[PDB]
């Protein structure tokens, strides 16, 4: 995992 | 949520809960209230998941509210502790139970009497004279077992509880931030400031 | 199991000038170690002087781009002929994204064009539909090797003015149409010599006020 | 990331950076993770960048509609709660949000609600959240107290996230500052931390740390 | 627990005009906690250089172990070991250890003292040698100095110009890289004179 | 199970051994697994024993109905609805089934329809753990044409050989004719095949 | 489902069960609402042909929708339970989600909209 | 969720000047064993288009009641069926890609791999991929499983870019993709020797031929290898 | 990596692609995969590169040990053997794919080794991740009866079609021709199809650029 | 694989394909799978080609050691050390080895070892996964005391229908005599098998 | 074991270590000592694995004792340092390493200077101005990097310490029954009783  | 303490005394409930808010390696919070009024003579305090807790604390407030106005008229501590623990039985075999463990502290107005029940998250109901919930209960059940008599004054059941705070603060991994107590009696439901 | 994703390589890049902005995309399609095409376009004009690219699993970029061209068709109906602003089409794209939050689109999205100011503008977008306006962007395969050249070059990031102690930056200026495509040139360029996945040729797409121009360029076909 | 605001004498400081990462990549050093639901309210974003962008948009759609139907803006306490009754509904579902409500109203006065995907909803004074909270706690707690003025609160408020911005790989990029009064949030600029680092340690004496 | 990126850190040698320049950053962490901004990665044994990056541990065992070797050879041989010699040495070395290896990403460069011929090599954890004329990149921003080497790299530079490429792909690269950054360092090495810089870079 | 189904010059003829197993148990020596889905349609059934009776049992309904309705189905007809089934229901299903009927037009027909839910119109067919064995043998000795006797010497000699070979199989050999003649049982005990 | 539109239009621009409604309340025993300077006070008119009546139990005629709000009416008995009973359900739903009890315009306004609902829905009066 | 049983393998074809090629083996693989072995895997649709498919063959046979259907519903209310509205290649491929990712975006894929191979009405070769993902490519050389490997390295010989497709002749494209077939039938495991091809001429229209052998095979030279290593005798 | 061996009139021919990969990223654009484990002995290498080198070396360290007792020069099948019992021994461990090929006193010779220590014999051969595209060549173009020139065309050829077709396969090609009665001719970069094009600027920094903090003379005498 | 071996009047018949695959990829397909452990012993390898090779070059190296002390080896004697090899290291091998050797007082003598590392001496021995679709037809086919061109035919029609079926199995089918004459070496290509 | 701490100040060093000793949901004592004396001007705290850390602390003292004895000599800090990181770098690739994170605090005779190491379990060593193993690092890293200045006096660190255990204590879960300061100086170790 994801984009944090 | 870790710590919630239950002592049925002669003439009222008293319920502590800690403060502690954590998560993770943080403690976000330490001044908590983990309990709510479901009504003027009966209060229940909570345990458990995060979420789950308060979500189902308030779900079960609004609907002893409801019923109170339709019928005006004040449920007995017997039958609202009833009526949560069929909520929590219907929970633990649905998508996603209530991972919630409460007790419920009241004052019978009718029986002129303090009763103390211990649910947990399955639905498993029982009255006891002195209840807790979670890992507490290992230290507090013995000294409760030694130290508590059923005749014991509101003020004997706060010593009595100052000395499971103490234990518990002794001998407990976690700090819980110290408690904040509650007492159900006649006269409704009370915080104690000082503790 | 059957997995339903795939990786069809390639990169992309987006760059915005001051009254301009380019769209650009490795032309190759691959799986695994085959390739699949030398001339797949993945960058695409979608009208309303918007170009969108969705690199990643090809099927889930077509799939979008798709959907995006046909929401911009029935924004049109929906509102008197109404031109699509970037801004409102980048916001609509987090929506097509984010539906399928629980069973993702596997691409990096970037759309280019003008904003209501005649102005350059390029938006980002991961898998769900995180997005942000940037002056520069590169998605894909390849991009942990472009971005930085990018930020170097385009944003004159770690460039200090000569002499001034390291204290005065270098300043920060629109670049042209001409010098963009350079940096867009060279970028492809050396993500082809040390990338697999990237390579056979080079499609820029160039948005004016004046419309969608195109350019083509060879890339090393090894 | 790492996201802080307290409230004090003055009102409320909120404070963020501005990272966004892929694993080890540094995705973005630019991102806003402040939005700005009207006004008198503000929203922090912490966790996944999709799920906080999306869903507190959406919070501020659901403020907008409450206050067209109620001729009235909605209270801090209401709006955290429906954006805490929101994730709720998908528990288990695998959002990751870790938020701050932060707003002024007449009723409430200054307030920050804490609310995060797993169901979390708690009123307080001081929060920090994200990968490098506890770099801004430990600055934030040693120098925090209610008699603050507005001037060294923003600075505290910059100073913690600059230190959290240095020690955290994922945390860093640039600082947010924000404060909340009666009249409603003020924008106190954007400032790079590769500035500002050097900035501040010339200035203050600290950071012995790092080769000077 | 990926060895290779636990401490983090990278190292970067190019090949100039009748010069080499070898260049790391100062960072060791232990994942997102950063630790040192102190730990230098680029040791030398004579007059060859070696930069390793990966698992701090081993990047110090490492060095210890080649200053060892080097001073035998050394005291054996009556001369200083030469960047060809001691490339052999590290592959060596580190094959030795095939299925039990040291999580390193070592890069030797120098000038050989007698054809003064400009020398630079990469190896993997396990040995192979990773010759080139360009330029060697290491560590958790291989990418992005890959990126950044293929671009701004050219033959011949001067020393002085040389420097600023070198440090120029350096510091994009751990800017875009959580684990790598906080300071840099680059040595600038000529056939009997050898410059070493501290870089200023953003401390995030 | 090994089973097979052969074309010949006045029709068709369907074989199978009677040998049904839990693991290395025999719970029944003497199954039948040539079961009726019409008239002149038979079927024979390998795999899950509760899916292919379930199948030929829904199949033998389809049939039925199709018969009141429209008259008598082609051979072609029941092997589209068995793989209607056993194609829709592929992921849930057991089942290699062997379909064989004679029409007055069309003559003896054989339809093979594997585990995926896929039609295979052939010649003759071999199915069943058993068949492995005799590829063989089948190819090199089947003939189209053949007379009756013939036809039945081959699979007799044939599901010899996979019942010998294949520990799955064994029991009698049966067999089921489909002729304008009408339909003939027929089966042969072990003292008589083994020692062919 | 009974879908039957019964409220509908008439020639002259007239919802007839809308009206007759209406009637229904005329019916009714009188009630009276009035507000002082720091209170309001709910009379309710109780017709008198009915003796032999337990007042202990017999529903009152003002009902307490929540603790700070209360209900009184006039016409059909039975229909005026349902809305008491949904006003009530919302009372507790308004604190749930906004954590503050309802105010009077609000309660009002669902209230009203609850009777609106009933005129232009299909199968209902 | 699936698991292919009945299998076909390879599927190639390449453009050239006037139209496209396709071929692909009669064979129906069960695992290991070559089961069936008068599988026609090209499959027909007007007299424009040839539609090749490998993989599965249950899923092949579905695909096959499809465009057959799809055949018939165009014929509906549709005086121009045989002329001006008649289907295109382009119609029947993008048809079926549609029905490939809505079937892998539910998690129960056709599991195969389809080329479209045709002539639009403007007299422009049309070559399209599409599989089990949904993912779509076109190329002037398209091969599935075994000949994506094998086969588009010798195909793209011949026609290696798009200015190469004027240059190539039908003689020079068969040529090819007989030969890509004999090498197939060397290397892959489960081909087979019979295969059909099919060419689709702008001008000669649809040319469909069945029964086709691998041929002109070198295999001499197997007899000098003696053992793996030392072995003399 | 795509490597090959093709046996012609008076001795055997490899070659071998040049290309040397770190998952998608391209680590040495001009590697060394052939390895003389003898004068006359030369080696063609696929697989774990270490692996490859490391093996290569130590049978060719015993190999010249082996030569200098028996005073004979040394044999192919003598490599075979060494090669494929120490692979063997590590159980595909030692993840080296080998094309051994050489000319001795017993003549000329085309072996290939696999990790887990299996050998075959053959005309013509072909290890790698572009083996199959080099295969189809050889498969298509390979007769009996070769001459020195068409063996290094079929084997250049077959090269080739790996470093367009695969991705792990490209660069340039190498070539060994080892013919009997003559030295063994090592071709370095036989062909060089894959030169890098003029880039579009120069980057070339002006001096000072670079903020520095500190300077100092290293001391690398004694 | 397809191997096989048979005895005969004037000796022994040794059969193979010539298929080495790679998963579904043909790696050889001119493969020797007949190998020489010793002058008039040889053996036919299936299973894992390290395995195999590694173990027919220790077995080579015990009979050419005990040649040198006792002179020639039984075929027997071959056998027991390919057993006591295949037995002993059961845990790490996949080896299916059928032994086969002339003497002049024992004549021809087959001897199979598969995975297990059992020895059992045969008539004839089929194995490797295309001996499965073979075992119905060499059964019914089968004779003792044939010719050279019957047993040349027996094999080459075998292996024909096990190459044709089995897709791990192709290629030419080679084949090995053994007899007081000498030692014969025999190739047979696809174009005379398939059409068999 | 999890809390230890170290300052290095301008004439000495400072370690800092957690007193609880917990296992399971009991802290089975509240007055340990995470700490050995290796030599009369050098300490080394540990903190990690039960059993480990202790065993790994005293077979440590003890050769550096065995070294004080031969040679009739203190060795240096970045000496024992050294040593102690080897004994990690051969354990990590044990059969059963020792999981032992450690501070080493000295004060160099013979430059005059106090000197802090910080070495992990897996032998990764650096010399800092201050130090911390665990999650107290998350605390005080960025607490010190304000407040700490190089030039600062024993008891000017000592209340930069106070002010890193009581960020501690206020934001850690786990209660760690305080610390147990000690100082390295020109003049050997000696123990700060009231903390
Ligand atoms: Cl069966
Ligand atoms: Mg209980
Ligand atoms: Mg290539
Ligand atoms: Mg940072
Ligand atoms: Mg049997």
């Amino acid at each position: 995992x994801a984009l944090f | 949520m870790d710590i919630i303490l239950g002592i049925r005394v002669q003439d009222s409930v008293i319920l502590a809960s800690s403060k502690a808010v954590t998560r993770g390696i943080s403690v976000l919070k330490d001044s908590d209230d983990k309990t709510r009024q479901l009504s003027p003579h009966t209060l229940m305090s909570f345990a458990g998941e995060a979420g789950d807790t308060v979500q189902f604390a308030e779900y079960i407030q609004a609907n002893i509210q409801l019923y109170s106005i339709r019928e005006d008229y004040e449920l007995s501590p017997q039958a609202v502790s009833s009526f949560v623990r069929q909520e929590l039985a219907k929970s633990i075999r649905s998508r996603r139970p209530y991972q919630v463990n409460v007790l419920i502290g009241g004052y019978d107005k009718k029986k002129n009497k303090p009763e103390l029940y211990q649910i947990d998250y399955l639905g498993t109901k029982v009255e006891l004279p002195y209840g807790a919930h979670g890992y507490s209960g290992f230290y507090t059940f013995s000294l409760l077992d030694h130290h508590y008599r059923p005749d014991m004054t509101t003020e004997e059941g706060l010593d009595l509880l100052k000395l499971c705070v103490q234990e518990l603060e002794k001998r407990m991994p976690m700090d819980f931030k110290g408690v904040i107590v509650k007492i159900v009696d006649k006269d409704g439901i009370r915080q104690v400031d000082d503790f | 199991q059957f997995n339903p994703y795939g990786d069809n390589g390639g990169t992309i890049l987006g760059i915005a000038g001051e009254d301009f902005a380019v769209l650009a995309g490795d032309t190759r399609n691959i799986t695994d170690y085959s390739i699949n095409s030398r001339y797949e376009p993945k960058v695409f004009d979608c009208g309303d002087n918007i170009v969108m690219s969705a690199n990643g699993f090809a099927a889930d970029g077509d799939a979008l781009v798709k959907r995006f061209k046909n929401s911009v068709k029935w924004y049109h109906f929906d509102h008197n002929d109404k031109k699509l602003s970037i801004n409102s089409a980048a916001r609509n794209i987090q929506h097509l994204l984010y539906g399928k939050r629980f069973f993702p689109y596997y691409v990096h999205t970037i759309i280019a064009g003008l904003d209501e100011d005649g102005k350059g503008a390029v938006y980002s977008f991961d898998p769900v539909g995180s997005y942000e306006r940037e002056q520069c962007r590169a998605g894909g395969a390849a991009a942990s090797l472009i971005m930085p050249f990018l930020d170097n070059q385009v944003n004159f990031k770690n460039q200090y003015e000569p002499g001034t102690n390291g204290k005065v930056k270098k300043p920060l200026k629109y670049l042209s149409v001409e010098e963009v495509i350079k940096l867009v040139r060279d970028s492809f360029t050396s993500a082809t010599e040390r990338h697999i996945q990237v390579g056979d040729g080079l499609e820029i797409l160039i948005v004016t006020k004046d419309g969608v121009r195109k350019e083509f360029y060879e890339l090393k076909r090894d | 990331t790492t996201t802080l605001a307290f409230r004090f004498q003055g009102g409320i400081i909120v404070a963020v950076d501005s990272r966004a990462t892929a694993g080890n990549w540094v995705a973005s050093q630019t991102v806003k993770k402040v939005i700005e639901i009207n006004p008198f309210l503000l929203g922090t974003m912490a966790g996944c960048a999709a799920d906080c962008q999306f869903w507190e948009t959406w919070l501020g759609s659901q403020c907008r509609l409450h206050e067209l139907r109620e001729k009235e803006r909605i209270s801090v306490a209401a709006a955290s709660k429906i954006l805490s009754n929101l994730v709720y509904q998908y528990k288990g579902a695998g959002l990751s949000m870790g938020t701050m409500i932060c707003g002024y109203t007449r009723k409430e006065g200054p307030t920050i609600y804490y609310v995060d995907s797993d169901g979390t909803r708690l009123k307080g004074d001081i929060f920090c959240v994200g990968s490098g909270q506890t770099f801004a706690y430990g600055v934030l707690d040693s120098n925090y107290k209610w008699d603050l003025s507005v001037e060294d609160a923003l600075y505290l408020g910059k100073r913690s996230i600059l230190a959290a911005a240095h020690r955290d790989a994922y945390s860093g990029g640039s600082v947010n500052l924000y404060h909340v009064t009666e009249d409603g949030w003020i924008y106190h600029g954007n400032h790079d931390v590769g500035e500002l680092f050097w900035k501040v340690k010339e200035e203050e004496g600290s950071f012995n740390n790092v080769i000077g | 627990s990926d060895p290779s990126s636990i401490n983090g850190g990278i190292v970067v040698a190019m090949t100039g005009k009748d010069c080499v320049a070898i260049a790391c950053d100062l960072r060791l962490g232990s994942q997102s906690l950063g630790v040192s901004n102190k730990f230098e990665k680029i040791f030398h044994y004579g007059h060859v250089f070696l930069g390793i990056t990966g698992l701090a541990t081993d990047v110090t065992t490492l060095n210890e172990m080649f200053r060892y070797k080097t001073n035998l050879y050394k005291l054996k041989e009556e001369r200083a070991i030469e960047p060809e010699t001691f490339t052999q040495l590290v592959s060596s070395s580190l094959y030795e250890r095939r299925f039990g290896p040291y999580f390193v990403g070592p890069v030797v460069a120098g000038i050989n003292s007698k054809s003064g011929k400009p020398f630079i090599a990469g190896f993997d954890l396990i040995g192979c040698i990773d010759e080139a004329k360009d330029f060697i990149v290491s560590g958790t921003a291989s990418d992005q100095l890959f990126g950044m080497c293929e671009s701004l790299y050219e033959p011949n530079l001067e020393p002085e110009d040389l420097f600023e490429t070198i440090s120029q792909a350096l510091l994009n690269a751990a800017d875009r890289d959580a684990l790598s950054g906080w300071g840099a360092v680059v040595y600038i090495i000529k056939k009997d004179e050898v410059v070493k810089r501290y870089l200023k870079m953003r401390q995030d | 199970t090994s089973i097979m189904a052969v074309t010949f010059k006045d029709g068709v003829i369907l074989g199978a051994d009677s040998r049904t197993t839990t693991g290395a148990y025999i719970a029944n020596r003497v199954t039948d697994k040539l079961t009726r889905v019409h008239d002149k349609i038979w079927c024979c059934r390998s795999g899950s024993a509760a899916d292919t009776q379930a199948i030929a049992d829904i199949v033998q309904y389809h049939l039925e109905l199709y018969t009141s309705q429209y008259g008598t189905p082609s051979t072609e007809t029941a092997a589209s609805v068995f793989k209607e089934l056993c194609y829709e229901n592929k992921d849930n299903l057991t089942a290699g089934i062997i379909v064989a009927g004679y029409d007055d037009k069309n003559k003896g027909e054989v339809y093979t329809i594997p585990l995926g839910g896929s039609v295979h119109k052939l010649p003759y067919a071999i199915a069943g753990s058993g068949s492995t064995f005799i590829y063989g043998y089948c190819d090199k000795n089947f003939r189209e044409n053949m007379s009756k006797e013939e036809t039945v010497d081959f699979i007799k000699h044939s599901l010899s050989q996979a019942i010998k070979w294949d520990g799955s199989s064994g029991g009698v050999i049966r067999m089921v004719v489909l002729t304008a003649a009408g339909v003939e049982r027929l089966i042969f005990y072990p003292d008589e095949y083994e020692q062919l | 489902g009974y879908d039957r539109a019964l409220s509908i239009f008439s020639p002259d621009g007239h919802i007839f069960q809308v009206e007759y409604a209406l009637e229904a309340v005329k019916r009714g025993t009188c009630a009276v609402g009035v507000k002082g300077k720091n209170c309001v006070v709910l009379g309710c008119e109780r017709r008198s042909t009915l003796k032999l009546q337990d007042t202990r139990i017999t529903p009152s005629k003002v009902s307490k929708i929540d603790s700070h709000v209360v209900l009184s009416f006039s016409g059909l008995n039975a229909d005026s339970r349902i809305l008491i009973e949904k006003a009530r359900v919302e009372a507790q739903s308004h604190r749930l989600t906004l954590e503050d009890p309802v105010t009077v315009e609000y309660l009002t306004r669902y209230v009203a909209g609850v009777q609106q609902r009933y005129t232009q829905s299909g199968g209902v009066r | 969720t699936q698991q292919p049983i009945v299998t076909g393998t390879s599927v190639i074809s390449m453009k050239y000047d006037n139209g496209v090629i396709i071929a692909a083996d009669n064979l129906g693989s069960y695992g290991s064993l070559l089961r069936f072995n008068g599988v026609e895997r090209l499959i027909p649709v007007g007299d424009n288009t040839v539609v090749g498919i490998s993989g599965d063959i249950s899923d092949m046979q579905h695909i096959e009641r499809l465009l057959k259907d799809l055949v018939t519903e165009n014929a509906y209310d549709n005086p121009l069926a045989d002329a001006e509205e008649a289907l295109e290649p382009s119609y029947i491929f993008e048809y079926l890609a549609t029905v490939m990712y809505q079937r892998r975006s539910k998690m129960n894929p056709l599991w195969n791999a389809i080329i479209v191979a045709g002539v639009q009405s403007n007299g422009d070769q049309f070559l399209r991929y599409v599989n089990l993902l949904g993912v779509t490519y076109s190329s002037p050389t398209l091969a599935t499983g075994f000949g994506a490997h094998m086969a588009n390295p010798l195909l793209r010989k011949v026609v290696d870019r798009e200015s190469d497709i004027p240059k190539t002749t039908v003689q020079v494209a068969e040529e090819a993709i007989v030969n890509a077939m004999r090498v197939l039938y060397y290397r892959d495991a489960r081909s087979s020797r019979n295969f059909s091809l099919a060419i689709i001429d702008k001008n000669t229209g649809l040319t469909f031929k069945k029964n086709l052998q691998v041929e002109n095979m070198k295999w001499d030279f197997a007899k000098d290898i003696k053992g793996y290593g030392t072995q003399k005798i | 990596t795509t490597i090959v061996g093709v046996k012609f009139n008076n001795g055997v021919v490899i070659a071998a692609d040049t290309r040397s990969t770190q998952g998608p990223i391209v680590a040495d654009k001009n590697c060394a995969k052939l390895h003389r484990i003898s004068p006359k002995i030369w080696c063609a290498g696929a697989g774990t590169a270490a692996d490859t080198e490391a093996v290569t070396q130590l049978i060719g360290s015993n190999i010249e040990l082996h030569s200098l007792y028996t005073s004979r020069e040394p044999r192919v099948v003598s490599a075979l053997q060494m090669l494929k019992q120490h692979l063997f021994k590590y159980q595909g461990h030692i993840g080296a794919y080998l094309i051994v090929a050489g000319v001795d006193p017993t003549g000329s010779h085309l072996f290939s080794i696999h990790a887990h220590g299996s050998t075959d014999v053959g005309y013509y051969l072909s290890l790698g991740s572009g083996s199959l595209a080099a295969m189809a060549v050889l498969e298509s173009h390979w007769k009996q009866d070769l001459t020195k020139e068409e063996a290094i065309k079929l084997a250049s050829d077959a090269i080739q079609a790996g470093i367009w077709n695969d991705l792990g396969s490209g660069s340039n090609v190498d070539v060994c021709v080892m013919e009997i009665g003559k030295d063994a001719e090592y071709l370095r970069n036989y062909l060089t199809p894959n030169v890098r094009e003029e880039k579009q600027k120069s980057y070339k920094f002006p001096r000072g650029t670079t903020a520095v903090l500190k300077e100092s003379i290293v001391n690398i005498c004694d």
